[PDB]
């Protein structure tokens, strides 16, 4: 009996919405000013990278209609100004990349929304990793939480794995990452990251990521022990973290092989996934997972300097994740 | 020497520029965006396409130094606000994509500017010219418009097999590379929903005004010509697909030698003619505006033909609207 | 049940193996190829374009188990060495592009298969069958040929439009998905130089000969179409661009409401139609191996008009390769 | 002047080729591939990567005619019959890829070649050499390597951290270009399945022994390195991204000076130093074989720290293998 509000019908707000059909939680109404109730239609129906949307979708008197379930369709501008009372005040997805902060997100909560999940890292906003530090949440102080970024839900688990097996002493990581929407399809102005304006397409476009800083957030015993950074490159969803990590305990590669399966088998399952297959980047597109250990890819020097690589459905398996919080967060009103 | 204003320092903005360095007819004195001088700088010495710039630049005093010369920059959003007169600009390149009309590109002349040539089609009346079809038609104007990348590819070809055979009728494809227009994943382009939708992944069927427009530069076509466009992706560098009845019996041969010719003739840098093996790639740098593709095409008989046309879309227009700048300017 | 047996698992060869799986009249019982049994799982089991298998895969001691069902694995560089009735195979689905002449896929019959369906264009005399064009003109024969993807996609389209209007002459152009056959950098291609032009920075000009195929499926258009292809930085899914001349006058509407009887008519599943703002990926899995883009076609006049089909060159084209081993086993 | 005859006119032979214009030290004057001599003429003059061909190539005669020079052209798949010493080749760059032991690399020596140099790691004990670390250590042997494109990007920089703060231990990761060995579409690979995977759809996992091999060029270093690569949808342009624990601590700043003064001193035209926002695209035609980059680096601490280096696995490595041909000739 969850009830969800999405604001920005973007890439993670569209799939978030695919998400929540797939598992049966009611998503009530749907807030982009700049996508009117038909535009809506299309950009579900058509999806260039997960493929058309498997059920049905049309307008209907100014409503998204979704396998027959109608959704609300705002069109405001601020949070505090969407109808979310007149919807039965769900919870909030926040995916609009443009109200981050507590007092940003906050807005939905003065118009009706019961709690808010940012789909990205706040500046303030409680982190919340699923299979992390879920259990964090605390519904007696927290409308507003953050469920983190793409990478920071793909490094997360594996680090408490490796960590809690073997102790991390430090960590640099790198993500190979997909292209996403804030960059550019030719040279173009991106005031803010000059590398970033490049044309996505053509080019491997180094790019700062806090996501392994926010690992040390998450789990306070890595604060301080892990940084790195990302490569943006031509590939449309799909990316890769590739830690190097030094161990306090010895570890052959298979103890690290078999830390992994049984998380990935026991309490990380649906979250933290093992592979030994030769897979690459789109055998993981659509993969619910926020991280899929891939065994072969990894390389280790020593039983203490180790590389290991995990790759995450940064569209997707992100979706999966906002949904799975949202529903945990439901189940903890008291 | 013609002094240039660039308003909007994009990709035709910047290739401008480029191609201003190599005349010495016209200089760049000053250039508009949304963007710090240091940032500029940035934009101008790197290019994904075209590599790095060829000479100099410097920030220095909060404008550039580019093979030696200061150039003003500004960031004013408005045109009116411009105070081009305040370097002496003669002519300000309309780049930004914004200002196509008499009425918005006439800010720059208020500003202080002498004339304007819109760096794409007009959305008005303001009359186009296309190197090879009409520059000699150009009448003292101040406002002007270089027409679009694909009518110069089209028109100058048009023009030829018309004066030669006589067009009947024909349907024209372009397949576009990437533009900046379009989106790096499945985004918001509700004036043109496909448009919208991931530039890397997809071949998209896209609107032109490029063979009608054809009609415009050359009055004898008009109604003659239609088309549309697929963009894909790459980032550079397009071809025309052009199929056309032709009125005088003519053979493939006899095709390529009156394109030949006027390649070597009175359209010699605009119109080019190649037999090689090409692909896009070959084109990239091409600074004619049409480059004929005689293995590419084809004929279903001696009245009904495929013609290809490679064009450079960023580079082969942008020497095209200095062309029409020092044309304008005579 | 019909016995398939599948030679060369490649695009084609495993993306008729994943369509053959939704069928009830067709098994597969064996592959060969140049691959170990382990291989052939991984790549059946992991796709880029189309994404994980759906279903069970197992290389068990053994052996091939896929969805429960053994399949024979085996790796004979010659067809002849097969031994096809060793697993009881009625049809031989030719997939590997080097057994398209009468002489070389007749190695499949001696190999003690009944009947081959080619999985491309044939190089001799073997007749060609395309769905919804002249599969009921199927006389009994041994060995036939499913044509191109490309033909697939024009055929259908050409014979709705031929019915109505009467083509007079048309030219085609198809922006077609990289296959195959073509490089990841500029490499060596000796039969087709711009073919070994790297892939995914090029607009690759490419003869075919899809469109006179047209005139073998439906002689009534022999030497009345022609055409080429540009080769795209794209994965899959092609488009066909039919710029036609028309004998009797047709609107656009005409034109609609034609392709979409029969599409909802005699060419259900072959011919689709669609008004939506699509694109390329749109397709990506689509079975209709011709479908009619209403939004995307322009028309000069009522009687010279340009039409646009999707296909996925892959997947319509494999579902049409095991409705015509259906067809031929009747 | 060292006559230089090159086996693989691929894409590393071709720009060795082209590389070897600009010096005075070599001539080619000798070619062998598996093609014709206007085959062979059309992929010297048309380059996706690096644009057409600064100056004039002709064919005469069977053989290439480059700005005036006439160089023999062969087609021969065996080494032994290439009859080198007919043309009075002193160094073979052998740039097939096939002929990376002593034993097959030797047959160029028999066919009368006096030295090889391979361009790429060798497979056997043929000594390794990499400009920065190791071309002072050659001592006259017949055969030789310049390793792998990723090896000379990195030892150069390791040399320069361990000499300066000392290399306790190091993991790297280099982003890659997609190359020649790569598909275009899910294809057989059963040397390296995840190799096979489309190369413009995805992130490839690849293993690589380049990071090992910098203990070869720098014995110091043998046993501290080891890594991987991810192979991603570029043309062109790798990066090398090392993490490495340093025995002295050391600031960024002092680890910037560090390169930055060996860059300007030692390393000279080997390893470069940028503070440029750059990308891929910047190093396309970049001679140096690392350029680091300053702002893409990260330090956790004084001893655990993220380094940046960029390459042109195309420009740079066949520069340097025009480098060892010179040293070695010497
Ligand atoms: N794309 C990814 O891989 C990814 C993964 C995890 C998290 N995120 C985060 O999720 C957020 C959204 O990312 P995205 O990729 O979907 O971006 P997007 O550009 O695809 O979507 C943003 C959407 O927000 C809408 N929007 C803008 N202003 C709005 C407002 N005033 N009210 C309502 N809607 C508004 C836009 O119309 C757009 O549809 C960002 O914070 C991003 O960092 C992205
Ligand atoms: N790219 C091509 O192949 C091509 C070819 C021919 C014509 N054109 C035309 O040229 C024009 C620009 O094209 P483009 O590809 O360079 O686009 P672009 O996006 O690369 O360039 C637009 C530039 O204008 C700037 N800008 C935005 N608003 C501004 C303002 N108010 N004042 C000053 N600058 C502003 C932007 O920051 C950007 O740098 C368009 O009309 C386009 O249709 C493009
Ligand atoms: N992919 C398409 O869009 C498309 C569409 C329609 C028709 N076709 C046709 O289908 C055929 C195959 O095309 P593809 O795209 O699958 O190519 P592909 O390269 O993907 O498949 C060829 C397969 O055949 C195998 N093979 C090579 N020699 C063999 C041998 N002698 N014995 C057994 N197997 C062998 C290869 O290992 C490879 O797996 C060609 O005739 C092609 O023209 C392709
Ligand atoms: N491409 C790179 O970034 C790069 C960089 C450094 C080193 N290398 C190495 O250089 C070598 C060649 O690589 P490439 O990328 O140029 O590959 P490539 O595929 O582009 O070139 C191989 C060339 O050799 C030809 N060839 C094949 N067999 C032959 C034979 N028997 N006799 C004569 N010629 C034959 C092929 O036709 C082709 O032109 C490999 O060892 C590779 O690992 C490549």
């Amino acid at each position: 009996m969850v009830k969800v509000g999405i604001n920005g019908f973007g890439r993670i707000g569209r799939l978030v919405l695919r998400v929540c059909m797939e598992k049966g939680v009611r998503v009530v109404a749907v807030n982009d000013p700049f996508i009117d109730p038909e535009y809506m239609v299309y950009m579900f129906k058509y999806d260039s990278t997960h493929g058309r949307y498997k059920g049905t979708v049309e307008h209907k008197n100014g409503r998204l209609v979704v396998d027959n379930l109608e959704i609300n369709v705002f069109q405001c501008k601020e949070p505090k100004e969407i109808p979310w009372s007149s919807v039965g005040n769900p919870y909030v997805v926040e995916a609009t990349g443009v109200y981050l902060s507590i007092e940003a997100a906050s807005g939905h909560i003065s118009s009706g929304a019961r709690r808010v999940i940012v789909t990205a890292p706040s500046p303030d906003a409680p982190m919340l990793v699923m299979g992390v530090n879920e259990k964090d949440y605390n519904p007696g102080s927290m409308t507003v939480v953050s469920n983190a970024s793409c990478t920071t839900n793909c490094l997360a688990p594996l680090a408490k794995v490796i960590h809690e097996r073997f102790g991390i002493v430090e960590g640099l990581m790198t993500t190979v990452h997909a292209y996403t929407a804030t960059q550019k399809t030719v040279d173009g102005p991106s005031k803010k990251d000059w590398r970033g304006g490049r044309g996505a397409h053509q080019n491997i476009i180094p790019s700062s990521t806090g996501a392994a800083k926010a690992v040390g957030k998450v789990i306070p015993e890595l604060n301080g022990k892990l940084t790195g950074m990302a490569f943006r490159v031509p590939t449309p969803n799909v990316s890769v973290v590739d830690l190097t990590c030094r161990l306090a305990q010895p570890a052959s590669y298979t103890a690290i092989k078999e830390a992994v399966k049984a998380a990935a088998k026991g309490p990380m399952a649906g979250i933290l996934a093992y592979t030994e297959d030769q897979v690459v980047s789109t055998d993981f597109n659509g993969d619910s997972h926020s991280s899929i250990f891939d065994a072969k890819a990894g390389i280790a020097l020593n039983d203490n300097f180790v590389k290991l690589v995990s790759w995450y459905d940064n569209e997707y398996g992100y979706s999966h994740r906002v949904v799975d919080l949202l529903r945990y967060m439901f189940s903890r009103e008291k | 020497t013609i002094k240039v204003g660039i308003n909007g320092f994009g990709r035709i903005g910047r290739i401008v520029f480029r191609a201003a360095q190599k005349r010495s007819d016209i200089e760049i004195v000053a250039i508009n965006d949304l963007l710090d001088a240091d940032y500029m700088a940035y934009m101008l010495k790197y290019d994904s396409t075209h590599g790095r710039f060829d000479g100099t630049v410097e920030v220095k005093d909060g404008h550039l130094i580019v093979n030696g010369k200061k150039i003003r920059v500004t960031a004013e959003r408005d045109p009116a606000n411009l105070k081009w007169d305040e370097v002496g600009v003669d002519v300000v390149a309309e780049a930004t994509g914004l200002f196509l009309t008499d009425e918005t590109a006439r800010k720059h002349i208020t500003a202080g500017a002498k004339k304007v040539v819109m760096t794409g089609p007009s959305k008005d009346n303001t009359p186009m010219f296309v190197k090879g079809a009409n520059f000699d038609k150009y009448a003292g104007q101040d406002i002007v418009s270089n027409a679009s990348c694909t009518t110069n590819c089209l028109a100058p070809l048009a023009k030829v097999i018309n004066d030669n055979f006589g067009i009947i009728e024909g349907l024209m494809t372009t397949v576009h590379a990437t533009t900046a227009t379009q989106k790096t994943v499945d985004g918001p382009s509700h004036k043109d929903w496909r448009g919208g939708r991931g530039a890397s992944q997809n071949i998209i069927p896209s609107s032109t005004g490029a063979a009608k427009a054809v009609g415009k530069v050359l009055p004898e076509l008009n109604g003659k010509l239609t088309g549309m466009a697929f963009r894909v992706p790459t980032p550079n560098v397009s071809v025309v697909d052009l199929t056309v009845r032709l009125e005088k019996a003519a053979t493939y041969e006899q095709i390529k030698a009156a394109v030949k010719a006027a390649a070597e003739g009175e359209m010699k840098g605009v119109l080019g003619y190649t037999e090689d093996d090409v692909v896009s790639t070959d084109f990239n740098g091409e600074v004619c505006t049409s480059v004929f593709d005689a293995k590419a095409g084809i004929a279903l008989n001696d009245n009904f033909v495929k013609l290809v046309s490679w064009y450079d879309n960023e580079t082969g227009y942008s020497n095209k609207v200095l062309d029409l700048i020092a044309h304008i300017s005579k």
